[PDB]
């Protein structure tokens, strides 16, 4: 065997180039105004006062609010980031193969993992021996050779995320599945319905009535006292990140810890 | 390969009804 | 050998599960106050929605 | 008996060539545009400024997605693909004739299976030990002839998936069932029905009427301020998923694990 | 007795022949699009844009796949097909005349039956001593003369599924029950007055009136923004389903494992 | 197995078939034909129609509507009678047991 | 010679029936993982609707 020095291809397989991370972008998941205008297919939005079109800037913004979301519903790191860590000692873990969780999950790989004191690396753990399993998120040991715990002897760095997947209808553990990228989808459609919803109708119309000279235009709108002009179809995309939620909260487990 | 990603209906009388 | 000798389950549940940070840090504030002879007698307060305990 | 080495064809039959994993389709199981709109015979989704129909590729789209989300709703691979697996030692699972459960199935064929160190091949079992149950998951060691666990001991390469149905009515355990793929076409029709929804009447009516010139016209539409147009098809095609899911969740078991 | 070797006349009787398996179809069943049409008496579907009616290749399709619901609502096979099971040693059900529960039921009848090592037959029982319960699904032996299991001993070769009923209003416990025909016909059904119910009337239409000179036409239809067009038919057939569903859930039993 | 067709009025031997049950059978036979003449009544998905030409109007109201098929009542009623009978039914035959 | 010792029934209930393929691999399931000296003091994880053991 030969490879690039912490990536054992067992252990640790190397993933992704520490380059390619400053590479990606949202665009590269598929997360585009154009995709959420597909799904408003045949509606636009623009100032009644002026008739120009939303601009991409607010689906932007609105889209890497909704990444951001996504990434707190569920305890998870979506975008590929550089993450270093300082855990401490504890007696039971540290018997238990040396066994870590990482605070973010899935790892893409890691990049080093050393015993320390006041910063002074105490010992380097070969990467041979360094166990990874990705999308839970747990590192441990398998080396081939006055208190229970004690703060931040652990230093550990790696790279939390997901790619993209590199297949139709497939992913791997370190690959975001099809369906988180409709859910943050969904979640930027939800806000864009609502800046929407202002503009079918003339502010603050629920009905309206006009007759001149005999000929008469009339108009029930889809606003209301109680409801929103988009609440219909704000209610069903709650029902489908509902249902979203609830597959990708079988996807990853639930956390526990040991006291 | 790569992931996919960006009539008839009458109304007529009732005759024998108009006849009663 | 080889048996779960766990004693039980704690249960505290709220609206939405912590992130594993904040369970982290919350065994670290829980072992800093309560482990061993030095916090064999505190008792913490706890004001989660409800919390229960699972005899196994 | 003679068989490519892998595939003895007692315990480890083989169901798939690995060049077919490549050339494979959604098209292959049924999925395609037209079959979405084989379900909604009659209508036409279009954008009414300009006449233009929906493009095929929007129904891809969302029909991968709907293969994803059919992939999580049940733990189960859906497309071939091939898993590399790096499993632990547990010593009850062990002694239990080799007992390791896979993370995905079924299990179309077994590629590797082997007990290694560092990645060294510490034992290779012979092939004709490997007893496999294709729609469990389970693979299993009947050979011919100081810790309760360990990680990754256990390197095992294999491909999930199911094959399109040989028959009319009818699959094998390695088969997809018929309903499955109902249930995908359901799930992207209850996407496209909420795009289609919008667009029935002009954005934001509920109730028209036109009078000009001794001419009259009332229109009450399905639209209101709390009902979206297609909210009566989605309410069926969700009675249907969810039977369609009660219908599957029996015919894949509950998920159980020994602590 | 003479008979062919395997279908001794008391333990194993021949139902079928196996050119026979390839030869049945599912109108040979009655399931066929006539069926539906005669079930919707007086309605036709047809393409607003055209005229063209509905084609029965959708009916076929759609009658498919009723066919895997109904395989799926209840633990049956009800298209024949040859079934080869490896099926594992349990020392209470060994002991207890050899008893095997088949995945899939009725049997029609069984082909093989072999206690096997590594592919290798170890004995082949004589046919004499092969019990066979069709409608059960069990098989036993009853020869005339270091661990409580092991995976894959027991090889299996079996015919499952149900033939044609040979007279009116009577059933075998290996032949279709008239009922579940029509549980097929009512699911099938179910689905072309969803298709149907969008061609009433224009699209999104629940109230118009025209007038024109003083000429008045007027229509409300069943359409409503919450109900469909069809809603009062799916819900009698949903009724109808659950009293057929609860009938023939009592003659399929509840399905048991001793552990 | 069977039953013979009852050799007197209002009568039945153990073998013989309760007249009740024929008036289920029946009921189940007119459960469907109901459900296949309730579409028909009217033009389909129709629940109002108003038309006026020249000084003649009619107005008329059917039983459809966008909840009810037209033949609801009838079913309806149908199914409380297949109830009762059913009730009967399962008491002239007795619950079913086996020793384990 | 002649009884049921059988202890109770454990009743798992869901929207439907396991399949018997399902359950018979359920069983193999269980028994790879709880059964004898090998499985003695493993606890099995269920996550089904509603799990319930009756004492006969
Ligand atoms: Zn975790
Ligand atoms: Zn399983
Ligand atoms: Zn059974
Ligand atoms: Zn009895």
């Amino acid at each position: 065997l030969n490879y690039e020095y912490p990536y054992h291809p067992s252990g640790n397989p190397k993933h992704i180039d520490v380059s390619e991370i400053d590479n990606l972008t949202l665009a590269d998941y598929g997360w585009s105004p154009d995709a959420v205008k597909a799904y408003m297919f045949g509606i636009v939005v623009q100032n009644p006062d002026t008739g120009q079109p939303m601009g991409d800037e607010f689906y932007n913004h609105i889209l890497e609010r909704a990444v951001g979301k996504a990434e707190r519903a569920l305890d998870i790191s979506i975008l590929p980031d550089t993450q270093h860590e300082m855990r401490d000692y504890h007696e039971t873990e540290f018997n238990s193969y040396m066994f870590v969780h990482a605070y973010r999950k899935p790892i893409l790989q890691v990049e080093n993992l050393q015993l320390q004191f006041n910063g002074r690396p105490i010992y380097k753990y070969p990467a041979n021996w360094w166990k990874v399993e990705h999308l839970a998120g747990h590192v441990q040991l398998f080396p081939t050779a006055g208190a229970t715990f004690a703060p931040q002897m652990i230093r550990l760095e790696y790279v939390s995320g997901m790619l993209p997947r590199k297949k139709a209808g497939r992913n791997k553990p370190w690959e975001m599945p099809p369906e988180l990228e409709q859910l943050v989808i969904k979640y930027a459609l939800k806000e864009i319905y609502q800046v929407w919803g202002n503009l079918i109708i003339g502010a603050g119309i629920a009905n309206k009535t006009l007759e001149v000279d005999g000929i008469t235009e009339t108009i029930g709108t889809t606003q209301s006292a109680m409801y929103g002009g988009a609440s219909a179809q704000i209610l069903q995309i709650n029902e489908d990140i509902k249902e979203l939620l609830d597959g990708l909260r079988a996807y990853f487990g639930y956390n526990m810890i040991g006291l | 390969e790569k992931p996919y990603m960006i009539y008839t209906t009458r109304l007529e009388f009732d005759t024998i009804d108009m006849i009663r | 050998s080889h048996g779960g000798t766990t004693r039980g389950i704690l249960q505290i549940r709220s609206d939405q599960q912590q992130s594993q940070h904040a369970l982290e840090n919350f065994k670290r504030e829980w072992k800093s106050s309560l482990s061993g002879i030095n916090g064999s007698w505190q008792i913490p307060v706890v004001m989660a929605d409800d919390i229960k305990f699972v005899n196994m």
